[PDB]
């Protein structure tokens, strides 16, 4: 077919892209930002120096005993831990 | 395609041909007829759906306020954040 | 942009009230006048269903004083309030000391309409 | 290239048959109620009245304005298109024409004239600097706010009137 | 016709029904009833909600209102804590939190 | 502090006029309320055949021939 | 009909001659029209018929009710025809193709000319059936017929009259 | 630094409380299926693993400790999410095929226009009676904050 940089199709879209796009990133990014307002006041990550210290600590206020807890890293900077014996 | 050659066109009111345009008039009443179902939604919600903060609300409206009356000390601080 | 024109505009009340009248005593014979009857019809049935909350709110009115909230000049301030609310976890670390014991004191009222001692 | 969209006869000829058939629809001719009574000379107009028609009759009916229109692109068998619509409001402008609720009545139709989405690409490609969607906003105003319910009725007297015609577009 | 012409036949009185057999006032009244939904009952259906959530809302904050009453007390955040995140800040929320916590702790 | 009553009526009548007008509005006043008539209208109306294939014809018409009706 | 209401003659007249006009006066050449309105016609004419039997021999009642049903035999018959004429302009459309480049074109018709001296055959034969709807007729099958003459070269005896 | 993901208190109050194993229920398993997966980049939100560790446990019906019955009211809170989930697949099958059907013989660009619209209003309208039917619209606010109480929390130090 016959295109032109200058066509009603290609103008339009950039025309549309141009509109839209900055409102559009403006209204997610204003949802993302009060998904994050409830999230930190719910759940505030908390930066521990060493893990094995405050997976003691943990098992002792709990009462939980460490053999029965499973310790996993699931990535460099995460480290969670689980019920062994879970259904 | 071949078109078929033979249709016999409607002539009048009472001798039609089933056409696209009655199937549309069929649609109609369909797309109407979901309309009519789909306002059980709304009315639905707003005759079930209750808005309480717990279970406690009931019980002191029973001891301490049964007919609507009893006022109530106002102390602005309370609701008011300061 | 838009339908053939079919009747009045909105702010026209006597076109309008004849159309909504109509849908009562003359039916309609084709689909862009009924729909018409129903635009007419809906004006008046929004501004009573408007009406009736507005003089249901004055002859009965909402007892609480948390309605001082919705001020429109308070709607600002209540947004930043969602959004700065301290971080934390909703899980009490340690137990909070309030001068009063709401839930024992609510448990006495309920089985006795009475304070404790 | 010929005109956007229309089917051409051979190499840059297109084919306009649908344009001129819509353009006699309207029926462009000036319509009296009363015949021309003897010894009646010209019918009066003034300047002023005549003024309005400046920027209306002065259409070449190239048609460049009907093949720019991107609602007439969709539905060129529907919509009357930006130079059909501004020869109906001369008409219907025009003092010494009597039929102005007639054409209005007619022309009120949601295919006919409401298929006008303000794009403004038939004012741009005027050669003759008219303005066809300006005439086109106007008589939309005009329509909306001289509605009656008994339009209706009329285009059906005016299309008793016309069973005599012959075959071709008409008022119908 | 066998278990076939069974199968055939049963499917036969099961899609019998059409628009098309409808009588002429019925077909219009469906149309019109749909309509009518659209036009008028649909919006208005919002502002009879909003009238319920207001007074159900005023019952349930007024409820608080009494029980700070008759406790006389002039401790707010006991009652309605607004820094807690969520729902917590209620007085019984508060409560199942404390238990949550007793419960779990040493 | 401790006001003998309340008056709401006023402000709980101002929110019903400002929520009850806005959304009667967006439902009722302007003409891009109707852009999904148009859009139908442009590009959906009278272009139906019945003498070409689609897919859910084709379905419905393999499971019927599959289950002999 | 069953129904129990009671209308007076002036009445009835009154219904049948609104009914008439608005039939007549409604434009037939878009679909929509007749598709949305058709229920509501159908609907009102069985009440007209109801009221209007005891004057089907009445000099003022009685013509309107000739036309009236004349009108609606017409509006059918001119329905059916050009209906057929939309789904040849539709076969003729989509075998263009996507954007008119045929990337995705579909089947043509292949017997089109002969479309085409049906079609003009039906609309002769409404011409004679209903003198006195030309202009209707000529609204709605006569400006197909047009449409359709663009796509395909094929004579009609008005064709000269839409300039071709 | 480092993060430490443990249990959250009422998870270890289930663990402590609970007495055997609990049937997971039809619709229960399907609702659980057709939950969409839940990527975390943070821990704020209860995932359909989660859910599925709630409604494994099995809890004393008469017994009366609180905890225990904070636990009940956890568990039917989550129940309720889980079994509404259901109603999202039907609304979006019938959201699509019905005016599919109803625009076949209609050009492809009217199914682009419209299919994509109706595909979403009739997944809403089926989440809407999804959690209309699952008792999700008479929650108190204290029985849905319960339901939603995290599992996972990161450690808090001291
Ligand atoms: C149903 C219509 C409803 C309309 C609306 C209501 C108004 C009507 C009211 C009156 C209804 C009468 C009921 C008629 C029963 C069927 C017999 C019949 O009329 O057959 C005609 C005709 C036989 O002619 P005839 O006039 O009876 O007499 C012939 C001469 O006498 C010459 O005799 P012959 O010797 O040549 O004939 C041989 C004879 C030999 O028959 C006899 O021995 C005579 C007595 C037959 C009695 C049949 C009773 C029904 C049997 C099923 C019972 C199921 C019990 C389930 C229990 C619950 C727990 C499972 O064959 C029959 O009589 C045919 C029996 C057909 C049975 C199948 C019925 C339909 C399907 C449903 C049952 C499926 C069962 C599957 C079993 C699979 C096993 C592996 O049969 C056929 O040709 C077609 C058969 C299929 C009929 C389909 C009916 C429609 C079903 C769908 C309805 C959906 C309604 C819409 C809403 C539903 C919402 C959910
Ligand atoms: C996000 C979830 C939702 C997505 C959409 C879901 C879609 C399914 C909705 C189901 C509900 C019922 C749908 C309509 C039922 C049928 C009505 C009907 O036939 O009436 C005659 C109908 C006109 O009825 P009417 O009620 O007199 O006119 C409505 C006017 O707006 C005059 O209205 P009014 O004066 O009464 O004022 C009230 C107005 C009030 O309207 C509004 O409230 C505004 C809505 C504006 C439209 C928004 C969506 C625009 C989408 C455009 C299409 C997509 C373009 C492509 C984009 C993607 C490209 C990849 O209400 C409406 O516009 C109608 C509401 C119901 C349908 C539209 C629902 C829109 C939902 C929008 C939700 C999001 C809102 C965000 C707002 C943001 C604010 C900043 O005319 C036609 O049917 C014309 C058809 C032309 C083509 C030929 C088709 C064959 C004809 C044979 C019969 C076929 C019947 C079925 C037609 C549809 C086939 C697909
Ligand atoms: C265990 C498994 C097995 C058993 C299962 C259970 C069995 C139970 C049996 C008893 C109960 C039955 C229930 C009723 C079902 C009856 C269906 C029926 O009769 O359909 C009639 C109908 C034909 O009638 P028609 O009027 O002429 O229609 C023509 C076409 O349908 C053309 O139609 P269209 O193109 O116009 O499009 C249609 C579409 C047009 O609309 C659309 O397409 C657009 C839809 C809207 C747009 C947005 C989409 C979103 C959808 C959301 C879905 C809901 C979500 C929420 C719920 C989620 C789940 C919780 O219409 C609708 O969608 C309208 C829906 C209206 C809903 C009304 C609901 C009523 C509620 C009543 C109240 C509740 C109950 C009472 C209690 C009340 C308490 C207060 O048949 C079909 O639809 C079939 C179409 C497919 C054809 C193949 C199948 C049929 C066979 C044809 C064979 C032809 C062979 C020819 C051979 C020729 C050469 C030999
Ligand atoms: C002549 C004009 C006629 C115009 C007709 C217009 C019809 C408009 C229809 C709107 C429907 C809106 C429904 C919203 C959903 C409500 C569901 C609900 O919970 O309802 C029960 C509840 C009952 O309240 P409740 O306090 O018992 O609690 C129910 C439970 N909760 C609290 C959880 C909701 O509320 C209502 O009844 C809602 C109001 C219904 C109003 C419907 C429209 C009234 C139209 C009156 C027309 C007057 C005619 C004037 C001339 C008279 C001449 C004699
Ligand atoms: C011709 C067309 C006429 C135009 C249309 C007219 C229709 C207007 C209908 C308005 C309905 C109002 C519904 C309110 C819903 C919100 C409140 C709610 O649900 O609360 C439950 C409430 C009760 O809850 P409550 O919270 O108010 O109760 C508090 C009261 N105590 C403390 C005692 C408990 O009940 C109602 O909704 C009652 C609604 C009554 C509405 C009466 C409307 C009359 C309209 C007259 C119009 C006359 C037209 C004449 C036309 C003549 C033509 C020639
Ligand atoms: C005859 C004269 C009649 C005059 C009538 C005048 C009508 C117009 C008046 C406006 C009324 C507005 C009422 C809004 C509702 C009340 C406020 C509210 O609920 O917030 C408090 C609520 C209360 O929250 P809260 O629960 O935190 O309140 C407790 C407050 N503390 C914590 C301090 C104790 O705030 C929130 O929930 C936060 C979010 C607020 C969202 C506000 C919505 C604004 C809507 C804007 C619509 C604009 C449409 C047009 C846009 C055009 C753009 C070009
Ligand atoms: C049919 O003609 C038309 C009309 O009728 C005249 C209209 O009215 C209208 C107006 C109608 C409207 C405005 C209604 C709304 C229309 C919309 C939204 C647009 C509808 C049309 C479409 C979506 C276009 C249809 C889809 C397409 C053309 C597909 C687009 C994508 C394409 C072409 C990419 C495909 C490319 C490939 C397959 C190449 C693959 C490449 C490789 C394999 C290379 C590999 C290389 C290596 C190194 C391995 C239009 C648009 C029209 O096109
Ligand atoms: C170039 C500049 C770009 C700028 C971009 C960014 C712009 C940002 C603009 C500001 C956005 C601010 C958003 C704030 C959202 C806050 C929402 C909020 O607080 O809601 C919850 C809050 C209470 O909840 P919580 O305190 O969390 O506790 C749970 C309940 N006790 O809600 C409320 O108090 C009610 C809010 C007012 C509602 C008013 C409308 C009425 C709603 C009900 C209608 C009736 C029922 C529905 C009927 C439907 C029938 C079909
Ligand atoms: C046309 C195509 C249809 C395709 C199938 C669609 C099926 C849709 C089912 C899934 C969506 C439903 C909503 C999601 C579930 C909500 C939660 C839920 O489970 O709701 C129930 C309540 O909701 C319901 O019960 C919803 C029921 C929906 C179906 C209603 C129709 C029932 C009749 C069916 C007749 C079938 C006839 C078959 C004929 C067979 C012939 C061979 C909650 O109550 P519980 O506390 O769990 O316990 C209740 C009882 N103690
Ligand atoms: S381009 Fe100008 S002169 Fe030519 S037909 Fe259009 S309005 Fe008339
Ligand atoms: S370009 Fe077309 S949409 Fe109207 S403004 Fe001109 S006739
Ligand atoms: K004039």
């Amino acid at each position: 077919m016959m295109l032109r940089y200058d066509s009603l199709l290609w103008q339009c879209t950039l025309a549309a892209g141009i509109w839209f796009i900055p409102q559009d990133v403006a209204a997610i990014s204003a949802f993302l930002l009060y998904g994050r307002s409830k999230s930190r006041t719910i759940n505030q990550p908390v930066y521990v120096d060493n893990i094995d210290t405050a997976a003691n600590e943990y098992f002792k206020r709990k009462g939980l005993d460490p053999t029965k807890m499973i310790m996993m890293r699931k990535s460099s900077k995460i480290t969670e831990i689980r019920y062994g014996e879970m259904y | 395609a071949r078109v078929p050659e033979d249709i016999e066109f409607t002539k009048n009111r009472y001798t039609r041909r089933y056409n696209l345009a009655t199937e549309d008039r069929v649609k109609l009443l369909n797309w109407n007829a979901f309309c009519i179902a789909v306002t059980a939604l709304p009315i639905a919600y707003v005759y079930y759906s209750w808005y309480e903060s717990s279970e406690d609300t009931d019980m002191i409206y029973r001891t301490m306020d049964p007919m609507r009356e009893a006022k109530a000390d106002y102390y602005l601080p309370l609701l008011r954040g300061h | 942009s838009g339908n053939a024109a079919r009747g009045p505009p909105l702010y026209d009340l006597p076109g309008n009230f004849r159309y909504a009248k109509e849908f009562f005593t003359k039916p309609a014979i084709s689909y862009g006048e009924f729909h018409q009857q129903c635009t007419s019809l809906r004006l008046f049935v929004c501004a009573g269903t408007v009406g009736y909350m507005l003089f249901s709110f004055t002859m009965w009115p909402c007892r609480s004083s948390y309605w001082k909230n919705w001020a429109v000049w308070k709607v600002p301030g209540n947004i930043m309030h969602h959004f700065s609310k301290r971080s934390g976890s909703i899980f009490l670390d340690e137990p909070l000391k309030r001068t009063i014991d709401v839930p024992k004191t609510y448990a006495h009222l309920i089985a006795t309409r009475r304070l404790p001692g | 290239q010929p005109l956007p969209h229309t089917y051409v006869l051979k190499d840059l000829v297109p084919d306009l048959s649908n344009f001129y058939n819509q353009y006699k629809s309207i029926e462009p001719f000036l319509k009296r109620r009363r015949a021309k009574q003897p010894g009646e000379k010209e019918y009066y107009q003034s300047i002023e009245d005549r003024e309005k028609l400046d920027g209306m009759y002065e259409c070449n009916l190239c048609a460049c304005c009907m093949t720019s229109c991107p609602s007439y692109w969709w539905n060129p068998e529907y919509y009357l298109g930006p130079a059909v619509l501004l020869q109906a409001y001369r008409w219907i402008a025009d003092s010494r024409d009597e039929f102005t609720t007639e054409r209005m009545a007619w022309i009120n139709d949601s295919m006919r004239l409401y298929r006008c989405h303000g794009i403004m690409n038939c004012t741009s490609c005027c050669p003759k600097g008219l303005d066809p969607a300006k005439a086109i906003a106007k008589m939309k105003a005009a329509i909306a706010a001289a509605y009656e319910p008994g339009w209706t009725k009329i285009v059906a007297q005016e299309s008793i009137a016309n069973k005599k015609r012959e075959s071709g577009m008409m008022y119908a | 016709g066998g278990i076939g012409g069974v199968w055939r036949g049963a499917f036969e009185v099961a899609s019998a029904y059409t628009a098309l057999n409808l009588e002429r006032q019925r077909f219009a009244n469906i149309i019109r009833l749909g309509t009518f939904c659209r036009v008028v009952i649909w919006p208005v259906i919002p502002l009879v909600g909003l009238f319920h959530y207001i007074r159900q809302r005023d019952r349930d904050w007024y409820a608080l209102e009494l029980l700070r009453s008759r406790c006389k007390s002039e401790d707010c955040a006991a009652f309605y804590d607004w820094t807690m995140p969520g729902s917590s800040g209620h007085w019984r929320m508060q409560n199942d939190l404390e238990i949550i916590r007793r419960a779990a702790n040493v | 502090n401790k006001p003998v009553v309340v008056n709401t009526s006023g402000v709980v009548n101002t929110a019903v006029l400002g929520i009850s007008g806005a959304w009667l509005y967006f439902y009722c006043v302007p003409l891009r309320r109707k852009e999904w008539y148009d859009i139908m209208m442009d590009y959906v109306h009278h272009k139906r055949t019945q003498y070409a294939s689609n897919f859910p014809d084709k379905a419905v018409r393999t499971a019927l021939r599959f289950a002999k009706v | 009909m069953l129904t129990v209401d009671k209308f007076t003659r002036a009445e009835a007249l009154q219904r049948a001659s609104n009914l008439y006009y608005q039939v007549l006066g409604t434009n037939w050449e878009d679909g929509l029209n007749l598709v949305l309105d058709v229920p509501f016609w159908e609907s009102e004419l069985e009440k007209v018929d109801h009221m209007c039997e005891p004057y089907l021999c009445d000099d003022e009642i009685g013509p309107i009710i000739r036309n009236l049903h004349e009108t609606v035999n017409c509006m059918y018959a001119c329905e059916d025809v050009r209906d057929h004429i939309n789904e040849l302009l539709e076969l003729s459309s989509r075998a263009e193709g996507v954007m008119g480049s045929g990337a995705a074109a579909s089947e043509e018709v292949e017997n089109m000319p002969e479309q085409c001296g049906m079609v003009t055959k039906a609309y002769e034969d409404l011409l004679a059936r209903y003198p006195e709807h030309h202009p209707k007729i000529e609204q709605t099958v006569g400006h197909g017929l047009a449409v359709l003459r663009q796509l395909e070269k094929f004579n009609f005896k008005s064709s000269h009259r839409y300039f071709f | 630094a480092n993060l430490l993901l443990v249990p959250s208190d009422i998870t270890i109050i289930e663990e402590k409380n609970k007495i055997a194993k609990r049937r997971i229920r039809l619709l229960e398993k399907t609702g659980l299926a057709l939950m969409f997966p839940v990527f975390h980049w943070r821990y704020s939100k209860l995932d359909k693993h989660d859910m599925y560790n709630i409604l494994r446990r099995k809890f004393d019906p008469s017994a009366s400790d609180p905890a225990i019955d904070i636990c009940r009211r956890r568990q039917e809170s989550v129940r309720r999410r889980v079994i509404a989930q259901n109603g999202l697949l039907p609304g979006l099958l019938l959201g699509v095929s019905l005016p599919w059907w109803s625009l076949r013989r209609y050009n492809y660009q009217s199914k682009l226009i419209v299919l994509p619209f109706c595909a979403y209003f009739g997944a809403i309208c089926g989440r809407i009676a999804g959690h209309g039917l699952s008792w999700r619209w008479v929650e108190t606010d204290r029985q849905r904050m319960l339901g939603n109480l995290p599992a996972k929390v990161y450690y808090r130090p001291k």
